[PDB]
């Protein structure tokens, strides 16, 4: 990025050729990229508004019964109360224009309606890059919340939370949904055990949720592949067919010649569906590095609401982006600022699985999506 | 009803497949957005031409 | 010229002590020039001939003067296309540069979807062959919608052709060997006022079928995506696709 202060001889012709220098920032005085209008779709389908600061989910123990006895009495039985807090982090992001005196005399007005609009477009990167380092960053942070320190998660991680037991399924510590695929290209066995790994929790079709995978075209040109019975990449056998979705074309399907059942539909909340392996519908996703797949449970009863929380501030005069009048004026020297609130946690820990495809070792986060670094 | 759907198949003439995608879609809009950055001109009628490649 | 795009913002983490770095970007343009050129004819005559020839004659000659314009237009608009040259031009005084399309030159083609071109990127191709093949036609192709120009921006691509490379092209089917060892993709699929063909598979041919007119020219068919156009204008070795 070019960076500094605006400076007569950044300005460097009023025309040239009989083209005006008004003009041609006009041209930009007010675009959106389509970029921009993505990553806010995905926001958009990904997040819920935070109203509560922090959450619990409590739970109590069990007991039985024993054999009578004429003579005797039964030993007592007794129970005990517990909980687990989640909450959402807060954070704030600021952005400077500077200019000298004597740009400001020379400059077109455009030029400034245009710097204007870019900030907007790095506002909507901004939020869109937190949402997704909060599915993909791996880590726990802390909270401070009335200045009580709480704690903010990822999806279950390998941590010492126990997830909750559903249908007599007990769950140890460690439990982990940023999983290995332990092979250079994807299983069926690979999205076979991702999918599970979210339906232990519930999240079933049972319950009336639908599974969703976004994946980069390089993994979906491979889960296309995918037939009954026939075997596929690392020696998987697939268990499933990939159906395709009901708009493909008709010169994809395989050498057969009647569907048991319904062809998975063509389009999902504006998104374009490829097909599904299993019941998960396979979308095609434009942001996705290239390595990995997320799995997001959604609707039913359990995913009635989006995964990741936007915690914006409590008070209304500083939410939304906003504008700081700056801190030198008129003469020579002037600026200006915009400044951004808000942060990002996750309540559901078992509501998705991120799946990488390598050979083998431990998860890595993607680099674009490092919390550690970066907004954009 | 049965629960067999007969599928399609290829036709005397059968279209080019050609697989659609969402990030096609998003060059593909931003394309026709990027086809609005031109400027009428005078031309070459300017007694200066070093605009011109 | 397309005006190149901005630069992108991104903002800072916040402090309560400090403030943030400033930001900016920069624009750029560029424009391309047309050739001109006068021509002339002349009708001299004697006093002896106005008098005595018929005036059939006279209307004849300015009907043929009218035809020697068509004639002229047309081949100042081919040799624009198949003259693979750069020209200077002078235009009000100063030198200004007109051009073919890309010949090999300093000329690099903008970015599309993230492939970058070189500097001596091509449009006047060789063969490398006596006779077209489906290969030919399938990197011709595809040098164009390198550039963007692809049927789901919703193009047309046309293919104008002589008889001898029609004849060749014409008879491309799906996994058979042509001309120079080619295997063709796709198949030739005859336009709808074409002569009847019998379809040679129950697996149906790979293309759809064109109508029988492109722009009031009629159509031979299709391969690829492209339509084929029988154009007796053409001289034999050549193709011109658009």
């Amino acid at each position: 990025n070019q960076g500094g202060y605006n400076t007569a001889g950044d300005i460097k012709y009023k025309t040239a050729d009989g083209v005006s220098y008004d003009s041609l920032w006009n041209l930009f005085s007010n675009v959106t990229d389509e970029w921009n209008k993505h990553k806010s779709k995905m926001v958009q389908l990904m997040t819920f508004p935070v109203t509560n600061q922090t959450e619990k989910v409590p739970r109590i123990g069990q007991f039985g019964f024993e054999k009578a006895s004429e003579f005797g009495v039964p030993e007592s039985k007794r129970t005990e109360l517990s909980f687990y807090q989640l909450a959402y982090d807060f954070e704030d992001y600021d952005l400077a224009f500077r200019y000298t005196w004597k740009f400001l005399r020379d400059a077109p007005s455009s030029q400034i309606k245009a710097y204007h609009n870019q900030a907007l477009q790095a506002d909507a990167k901004l939020i869109h890059r937190k949402v997704m380092e909060a599915i993909f960053d791996n880590r726990e942070r802390e909270a401070d919340i009335e200045g009580l320190p709480y704690k903010v998660y990822p999806l279950y991680n390998g941590d010492n939370m126990i997830p909750p037991e559903y249908n007599g399924t007990t769950f140890s510590t460690g439990h982990n949904h940023y999983l290995v695929s332990g092979g250079t290209k994807i299983d069926s066995a690979d999205v076979e055990m991702a999918a599970d790994h979210i339906r232990e929790h519930g999240y079933t079709e049972e319950n009336g949720t639908q599974l969703i995978a976004f994946a980069h075209k390089a993994e979906i040109q491979e889960v296309r592949r995918f037939r009954f019975g026939q075997t596929n990449n690392n020696s998987a056998v697939a268990n499933y067919d990939f159906v395709q979705s009901q708009g493909e074309s008709p010169l994809y399907l395989p050498n057969a010649d009647g569907l048991l059942g319904k062809q998975p539909q063509s389009m999902w909340k504006g998104l374009r569906v490829k097909g599904s392996y299993d019941d998960v519908l396979w979308i095609e996703e434009p942001t996705m590095p290239a390595g990995y797949v997320l799995f997001l449970a959604t609707g039913g009863t359990l995913a009635q609401q989006n995964l990741v929380g936007l915690r914006e501030h409590e008070d209304a005069a500083w939410r939304g982006l906003r504008q700081i009048p700056g801190n030198q004026t008129r003469y020579p020297l002037i600026d200006s600022f915009y400044q951004r609130s808000f942060g990002t946690g996750i309540r559901q820990r078992g509501g998705a699985v991120v799946l990488q495809i390598k050979a083998s070792g431990t998860y890595d986060i993607p680099t674009k999506w490092t919390n550690g670094g970066g907004f954009e | 009803a049965k629960g067999v759907k007969k599928l399609p198949k290829r036709k005397g003439t059968n279209p080019i497949p050609r697989d659609k995608w969402n990030s096609d879609d998003i060059a593909r809009r931003q394309l026709e957005q990027d086809q609005k950055l031109h400027l009428t001109t005078k031309g070459p009628h300017t007694g200066t031409n070093d605009s011109f490649k």
